[PDB]
């Protein structure tokens, strides 16, 4: 639950937000195979409850009826080609798992679901598991609405409704095979891993036993013994009775302190100043960098009011975006995820957005699929992060400079920063509103590199801005605040 | 910025404040409303 158990040398995943499975098999030949990300975190495959009002929100995926695997994405065939073709390129799948809770609990009683299966909320009703009353936490939870009331409480958070779902008592037996079943049906699909959804709101220990449940790895792809990469969905920004730390013996954790420092740092936000992330990661007072999973942004906080606020920097953001993505892919710290995301038509009044509800694109309900343009962008409101040059250039650096040392940093004492990853790797900065003229060591072997920001390295030549390294390992870095992209990275696979 | 909001699951998101209105919802313990309750309304 710790190693990846991406291909060998792929350091990256990218959530395929509310994509269709064929789309991401498709997605996985054409581009995610050969680009050299190490795997796809999917949307739940299990059905959900069908929200109509508001239209079909990207929610309603987090309100589980069943563990058939059948949702807008597709169908379970639909789901094993998808994972049948993305192993067959190299690259993994993780499942959304969303495994504290079922639907609403005030939610009506019928077939409103994306399978059409039955439900009862009210009566804790899930025949197409099943599930009944006594497979819930309603006589565990000592709040006298049932809900979670104070996350001082601990036992309140765990034990209680979520925001009116309906808690899974994961204590019991029957409750914890119910779900190893369906990650392990998953698993034997050929499944990588998981996120875990609403980990705070589960006991460490009911993880772990259900953790323990699960089969190894399919060997048509992954060597025997092979356990499922976890990595566990825990806001916690400090201050709170329940700390990250609890949850690091089950797998990675998501460290939401990331994104959102990052993002209040590249805005320059509340006296911040990149010079400032020299001793980024742990000496910020992260996690330990092997149980962090990181990121700049995910689908909740992209909208302006999950964790970190509007100090997050989304695609709306794109260059301030693409500097921070930069950032974190060539930094050491964590394991990175990249965002891809579709636009919504944002509207906010009185600092709410009123239409983050809304869920990807579609045609009365039934999700457009994923068109690419000519010029290697995506149509049909997929905005494809993931297919932008300074990303995935950036995805390619990481992999490129994976197990090599933090070197060779510098600063301006501002805004204008740079460091290395051993002799693999360098990258520099420029966040002032000056123009960026250093002579700095890059612990690369001298020639010519091509900057992979701006361009390419396409076959002996450079499509972009090219950076000559003496002998000594030195070089100039010449880099306008006015630049499209305020950032040069330059790797080992770059060099003429 | 920043600004107030307080997170609790997928859509769903508060206002930090000291007492909630009459049609709100109020979590408490929550550390980004810094001894505020969090106040929200669900889609649901
Ligand atoms: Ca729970
Ligand atoms: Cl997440």
């Amino acid at each position: 639950q710790y190693a990846p158990q991406t291909q060998s040398g792929r350091t990256s995943i990218v959530h395929l937000f509310e994509w269709r499975w064929v789309d991401i098999a498709l997605e996985c030949e054409r581009y995610l195979g050969p680009k050299g990300f190490g795997g796809v975190q999917v949307s739940p495959p299990n059905e959900n409850v069908v929200v109509t009002n508001p239209s079909r929100p990207w929610w309603e995926r987090y309100q589980p009826v069943s563990y058939k695997l059948c949702t807008r994405s597709g169908n379970e065939n639909e789901f094993r080609d998808m994972v049948t073709r993305c192993n067959n390129v190299g690259v993994r799948i993780y499942v959304d798992a969303v495994i504290n809770h079922m639907c609403g609990s005030g939610a009506a009683a019928g077939t409103g679901t994306t399978c059409g299966s039955y439900c009862n909320p009210g009566s804790r009703e899930f025949p197409a598991v099943p599930y009944s009353a006594w497979d819930f936490n309603d006589g565990k939870c000592k709040t006298a609405s049932g809900g979670i009331e104070s996350y001082n409480d601990p036992y309140q958070v765990r034990d209680c409704q979520l925001v009116g779902l309906l808690d899974l008592a994961l204590e019991k037996d029957y409750v914890r095979s119910m779900i190893a079943d369906y990650l392990n049906k998953l698993i034997d699909i050929g499944v990588a891993g998981f996120r875990i959804d609403a980990s705070k709101h589960m006991w460490p220990g009911d993880i772990k036993a259900v953790l323990d449940k699960l089969h190894n790895l399919n060997t048509n792809w992954f060597p025997a013994g092979s356990r499922p990469f976890i990595f566990q969905e825990v806001i916690d920004l400090g201050g709170e009775a329940i700390s990250s730390s609890e949850y690091f013996g089950n797998g990675r954790v998501t460290e939401f302190k990331y994104g959102a420092k990052l993002g209040t740092v590249v805005r320059k936000w509340s006296g911040e100043k990149m010079s400032y992330l020299k001793n980024w990661g742990e000496g910020w007072g992260f996690m330990p960098s092997d149980r962090a999973l990181v990121f700049v942004d995910n689908h909740d906080n992209q909208r302006g009011h999950g964790a970190g606020g509007s100090s997050i920097l989304t695609f709306w953001d794109a260059r301030l975006y693409k500097v921070a993505v930069g950032f974190m892919l060539a930094h050491p710290y964590g394991f990175t995820r990249v965002m891809s995301s579709y636009r919504w038509a944002r509207n906010f009044v009185n600092g709410e957005d009123v239409n983050d509800w809304i869920g990807p694109p579609n045609n009365n309900g039934v999700i457009k699929e994923v068109t690419i343009n000519a010029d290697t962008t995506c149509g049909n409101d997929w905005v494809c992060e993931h297919r932008w040059r300074e990303i995935r250039n950036m995805v390619w650096f990481r992999n490129v400079v994976d197990g090599q040392p933090f070197a060779n940093w510098w600063d301006n004492g501002s805004n204008q920063v740079a460091f290395g990853r051993g002799n693999r790797g360098f990258i520099v900065f420029n966040n002032d509103d000056w123009q960026l003229s250093s002579t700095l060591q890059t612990g690369l072997p001298g020639g010519t590199y091509c900057n992979v920001i701006s361009g390419d390295k396409v076959g002996n030549s450079c499509t972009g801005i090219k950076v000559y390294v003496s002998s000594d390992g030195t070089a100039q870095f010449s880099i306008s605040n006015s630049a499209q992209d305020p950032f040069i990275a330059i790797h080992a696979e770059s060099k003429l | 910025e920043s600004g107030n909001s307080c997170y609790i699951y997928h859509g769903v998101s508060g206002i930090c404040k000291a007492s909630c209105a009459e049609d709100e919802k109020a979590m408490a313990g929550m550390g980004v409303c810094e001894g505020h309750l969090c106040c929200y309304k669900t889609p649901w």
